[PDB]
RNA sequence: UCGAAUCGCCACUUCUCUUAUCCGGUGGGCUGCCCGCCCGGCGCCCAGUACCUUCAUUUUCACAAGAUC
RNA sequence: GGAAUGAACCGCUUAGGGAUAUGUGGCGUCAAAACUUGUGGGCUCAUUCUCGAUACGUGAAAAGGGUGUUGGUGGAUAUCCACCGGCCCCGA
RNA sequence: UCGUGACAACGACAAUGGAAGUACCUUCAUUUCUCGGCCAGACCCAACCUCGCCGCGCAAUUUCCUUCCGGGGCUAACAUCCGGUGGGUACUGUGCGGGUUUCGAGGUCAUGGGGUGCGUGAGUGGGCGGAAUAAAGGGUCGGUGGUUGUGUUCUUCCUCCUUCCCUGUCCGUGCGUCUCGACGCUGGCGAUGGAAAU
């Protein structure tokens, strides 16, 4: 048992990963995919990061019901994100130490990505954009 | 499993007392929605033939038939309805199905349609699957031979629910609206 | 007309029902819109009613006896071989194709997307260099009536 | 038949028909969108001047299906919405999401 | 409607062309009569703008006979002390269809009226709907589905001649040089429908191994 | 002058006819079985499945802060 | 609150308001609900005050007729006779 | 009751009236301005209300199923149907269950919170702390003698041991008379203005 006090304390849905893909459903990057990385460390919303070569969302926060977990995960055990904290975002042209953070994580997610057997087609999944078009029904779908 | 009028047997008896102990144990069939209404039908059945109310009495069992398997078969249904002007009318009807409760349920329908009767004026006398070469009816006498086969013509096709367009383009199923 | 026969050894494909989709042989025949129907070689499908509004007949056929045995019955197909027949139709086929699209995981959805994109592209490559020569569109059969146009003037 | 009650709205969604599919959009988002005649204050009024203008949203919620037929239950807020949107579009948003 | 100046102007200054609204085309050859004018009233009630053509095709259950009684039935009603106010009873069987639909509308309040108000109901397929787009159907009315075969009908053309119509030869004299144009022009581009099906065959063994697979899979190829 | 609500489009759809009807057409053998023959589309993030490639601080939703007219 | 409408019929009986569920009555449009539900049976065709379709509501019908069609009962012969129902038609 | 200037609009439902919003006007009131009695979103605790998935008892599953015959029937048979023979061991009914040594989720713009943070602002919890590890209370098997009832022995139920199988045990926190007051996290808006918000 993990009392509400400890950090490791977390109440999100099962499907909300590190490593799984995320439709993002709201904001300026909407129908966009993205790599969730961790969660904070208190109840607070997840990390994700898409790599910005891919589809140009960088390093933010986000909360988990403006996002779609799709069934796709990526293995992260190489990577290490234990350099994203909160007072980064805390902090409120782009600083060049978010901009190194931002690179390193990047370069680690990218060789993971292609570590995976399916690494080209994964590239160009999340490359890719989602939308609604006439005629199409969401419910019926299985993500 | 879609017939309604489950098969009911109903055991009764008369109360013991004394002027008469070890009252006669008697024997009901009956077709009935449910066991209270079967119990109702039985106490009916009582009360115009043996003079015996379900207030001097008690029931013994109240169970459910079993039948036999899921063949088709014919059924002899003798049926009687009473009715103002006419009095009582009796019948005897053959029906096509797979078990008893389906045949007595077709009757009662059948009565509804073509005689305007409804159930608590029907009284069901007996049903019994008979065989082949001794059905008198030519509408059920039909479907007896071999090689039988008749083609589908006028089917009104419905989509199912799922689907259910309501606008859809003249030369493809492209559903334009709904 | 040339409607396929209601008749005992007939293939029937379900409607509506909760066996929907599901192809199963007739038995027997009970009055004028109810048959029992029954597929000893796939998982549910035993013998049961079923109404005839919800059935539509199959090209095949299999010569059998009107209520016939369970193993007599599972004789007869697979000598004739009619299960795999049907599932080699063009109507089967597409059957299967609209359930395999229901199962899709959103992965295998931008796969499909991408292998339709890449057909589109190569097929506009094919028609193009056929309307070079012989022109057939409506842009490159203009272009032959504005050069002889402009040849007495030019 | 005696009259209506207008604290609760009934939206009708594309590609629904069943009350299957309409319990699957139970506790999200609406909005209600049209125009006024000057541009009043809006969100973001002095981070993004870009957005100012003279359209405005009206937000709502979806409570209960209605019917066997897909419809929907819309609650607006504290308010009703304005009986000028009878007949018009209403935005149904994927949020809060819970797949 | 015929831009006045004012608004010829404005679009100048602003650099619109042309623009259409999203319309829906319905054919109604062949449906009945009261199960579409249910179906379309309600459709407009919930914002839509439609088109109806061929509207001397609805059916009607019944014979001729029972029916044309029927129509004369309504004729006979009239406001005695002046004809002038009393119902009017139109002919066209473009305007029986909107007079049917309008019933099942509140037609005194300003919502009904603005709903009728998106329904055109041509006779035929006049020259400015034949190039719009493809046309509808409702399948909840098409007397295929509606009608026992051996019951008699009626067309709403042939009754509502003989009770005053007086275009019948008019529509279908131009319904005739519309077929014969039309199927002129389909059988012509013949060769580019085949050539574009030429192309989507043998775009395979172009494509890469692969994106055929997964068509095949999927039953599209 | 005007800040506005609407958010697929196509010179492959935009021809016709039937539903007791070869539902793609179409012959033959012995009154239903069997055997042959020929012929909507795109659109959803490399103009295209492939290496390469700018997305940020608009740093957690808000009318798409973007388009069409 | 229902029966379109009605002192008295049906339901229910009343402080100011939300959520949930019902009663009578309903689910083609008007008009909320089967976006015209069933993978349930039968019967019915009604030409001039126009077939039928919510009880109370004589808020309209009788005696007497019709193989129009669909069911029963009792007799002869391997189809005939007599009688009685249902819906529809004349009487109106 | 009438004139004038400005403005608001408005078809024909005679106007007036009720309810609920919205578009423009406000010489009205209250609050805030570097923290806010403003507007949104997500999260936690308690309470209430739902959905999935998995099951149980009863002779309910024998007026039944399956084989081998004799009738009968159809077509060469089979089958529907009636009598016998030996085997028997998803099913039309009825009463109910399932999260804490844990069975998977959802909703409350339809509820209360300080939202564990100060003091008398009383986490009562199988749920929060501490201890302990099958603790008593059930399901089958084989025996064991008293019992209810048919039939001329077997059929229930008991008490008493023997085998396996399942689950979850104990302890603990009153206030110096009473009542009311105390509104977390993230963003938007507000920095004294013909300002925002109600
Ligand atoms: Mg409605």
């Amino acid at each position: 048992k993990v009392s509400r006090k400890s950090p490791e304390y977390s109440t999100v849905r099962k499907s909300c990963k590190p490593g799984t893909i995320a439709i993002i459903l709201a904001g300026r990057f909407r129908g966009r995919r993205a790599v969730i990385l961790k969660q904070l460390p208190k109840n607070g919303p997840l990390v994700i990061s898409g790599p910005m070569k891919y589809s140009g969302v960088p390093i933010r926060r986000i909360d988990s019901r403006y996002i779609i977990a799709t069934s796709t995960r990526v293995d992260l055990t190489g990577v290490d994100t234990s350099a994203i904290t909160p007072e980064i975002f805390k902090r409120e042209t782009v600083s060049d130490e978010r901009a190194q953070l931002q690179n390193a994580i990047d370069t680690a997610l990218i060789q993971a990505i292609k570590k995976d057997p399916l690494g080209k087609e994964m590239a160009g999944y999340l490359h890719s954009v989602f939308t609604i078009k006439p005629g199409d029904a969401p419910h019926r779908l299985k993500w | 499993v879609r017939p309604h009028l489950r098969h009911y047997c109903v055991v009764g008896r008369e109360t013991p007392s004394e002027k008469n102990p070890q009252p006669t144990v008697y024997k009901f069939e009956v077709f009935a929605p449910n066991f209270v209404v079967a119990k109702s039908r039985f106490w009916r059945m009582m009360r115009e033939k043996n003079k015996v109310k379900s207030t001097h009495g008690d029931v013994l069992s109240c169970k459910v038939v079993k039948d036999r398997k899921l063949a088709a078969r014919n059924y002899s249904v003798d049926i009687a309805y009473y009715s103002q002007r006419c009095g009582y009318t009796h019948m005897v009807k053959e029906f096509r199905d797979v078990c008893k409760a389906g045949a007595v349920s077709q009757a009662y329908n059948d009565l509804a349609s073509r005689h305007r009767a409804r159930y608590h004026n029907i009284e069901v006398l007996g049903v019994k699957s008979i065989p082949n070469h001794e059905v008198r009816r030519l509408n059920v006498a039909q479907f007896h031979p071999h090689n039988l086969s008749f083609p589908l013509l006028q089917r009104r096709v419905k989509a199912p629910r799922k689907d259910r367009v309501i606008f859809v383009k003249k030369n493809s199923k492209r559903a334009v609206v709904a | 007309v040339k409607a396929n026969y209601i008749r005992a050894g007939r293939l029937v494909r379900i409607l509506r029902g909760p066996r929907q989709n599901r192809v199963g042989v007739i038995v027997d025949i009970v009055d004028a819109n109810r048959v029992l129907v029954e597929n000893p070689c796939e998982q549910k499908m035993w013998r049961h009613v079923q109404n005839l509004k919800n059935v539509e007949p199959l090209k095949f056929c299999v010569s059998i006896s009107r209520n016939c045995s369970t193993k007599a019955l599972k004789e007869a197909l697979e000598s004739k071989k009619v299960l795999e027949k049907y599932a080699a139709t063009k109507s089967a086929v597409r059957i299967a194709a609209k359930k395999a699209f229901a199962e899709s995981t959103d992965f295998e959805r931008y796969q499909l997307r991408v292998a339709k994109r890449s057909r589109a592209y190569w097929a506009r490559k094919i028609f193009d260099d056929n309307d070079k020569k012989n022109p057939v569109s409506w842009h490159k059969v203009a272009l032959k009536k504005l050069l002889k146009n402009a040849k007495k003037v030019d | 038949l005696h009259g209506q009650n207008k604290n609760t709205a009934l939206v009708r969604i594309e590609n629904v028909n069943t009350t299957e599919d309409a319990k699957w959009y139970v506790g999200k988002r609406v909005c209600y969108v049209y125009h006024g005649y000057k541009i009043k204050r809006c969100v973001r009024w002095s981070k993004a001047p870009a957005r100012r203008s003279n359209t405005r949203a009206i937000w709502g919620r979806i409570t209960r299906p209605h019917g066997t037929s897909g419809t929907v239950r819309v609650k607006f807020n504290g308010s009703s919405v304005p009986a000028s949107a009878i007949g018009r579009r209403i935005r149904v948003y994927l949020y809060p999401s819970r797949i | 409607v015929l831009p006045s100046r004012r608004s010829l102007n404005r679009s100048s200054r602003k650099g619109f062309k042309k623009h259409r609204p999203d319309i829906i085309v319905i054919d109604l050859k062949d449906h009945v009569l009261g199960r579409a004018a249910a179906i379309v009233a309600k459709q407009l009630l919930l914002g839509k703008k439609i088109t109806v053509v061929r509207c001397e095709k609805l059916t009607i259950a019944g014979s001729e006979i029972r029916n044309k009684i029927k129509y004369l039935q309504f004729l006979r009603k009239r406001k005695l002390s002046n004809p002038k106010l009393g119902p009017f009873h139109h002919r066209s069987p473009s305007d029986v269809f909107i007079r049917t639909v309008r019933s099942m509308l509140p037609r005194y309040t300003k919502r009904g009226q603005r709903a009728l108000r998106q329904l055109v109901a041509y006779e035929g397929v006049p020259v400015n709907v034949v190039r719009t787009g493809g046309r509808v159907v409702i399948p909840k009315a098409q007397r295929h589905n509606c009608y026992r075969n051996e019951r008699r009908f009626t067309v709403l053309g042939n009754m509502c001649k003989h009770v005053g119509w007086k275009y019948s030869d008019v529509v279908e004299k131009l319904e005739a040089a519309r077929i014969e144009k039309s199927g002129r022009h389909h059988k012509k581009m013949e060769k580019v429908r085949v050539a574009w099906k030429n192309a989507r065959k043998e775009a395979l063994k172009k494509m890469p191994q692969k994106n055929v697979e997964v068509l095949k899979k999927f039953g599209l190829a």
